[PDB]
């Protein structure tokens, strides 16, 4: 509950900002320049803690999972 | 995949 | 009352981060502006109930959480 | 910038 940043107002918002986004990327091209930086970014120090997360993006697996 | 994050959005209510 | 099967914590965590990887993608030279052009159009779009001010947050570069 | 608020409640997670 003392959370400043990571709220339930925040995750609501980023929730909805995410399918703005998400809409997005299946603009022309817009994928494939996306699945590219993926690519560009496998081997990125700064993403350690989000490989099961690189992995759902690369292959195809749902953003969410019932 | 959208279609769940919107099922998740209804859940919202 | 229903347990939530979709908006679920588990998710909004990943959902958090996967938010995260698609923010660093909208950096990347000429995806801002073509975002912005996207959101331009789909401010218009009918589907979008309950999103309007998401959309202009986005819009006019607004930080994507509040403190 | 919004990116660093993200991050900052992604070190709030765990
Ligand atoms: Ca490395
Ligand atoms: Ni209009």
């Amino acid at each position: 509950t003392n959370n400043k940043y990571y709220t339930e107002e925040n995750k609501k918002k980023v929730w909805k900002k995410h399918m703005i986004v998400l809409k997005f990327l299946e603009q022309p091209g817009i994928s494939e320049a996306y699945l590219n930086y993926l690519q560009e970014e496998i081997h990125n120090d700064e993403w350690i803690g989000f490989e099961n997360e690189f992995f759902e993006e690369l292959t195809g697996k749902p953003v969410i999972n019932v | 995949s959208y279609e769940e994050m919107a099922k998740g959005y209804e859940e919202m209510a």
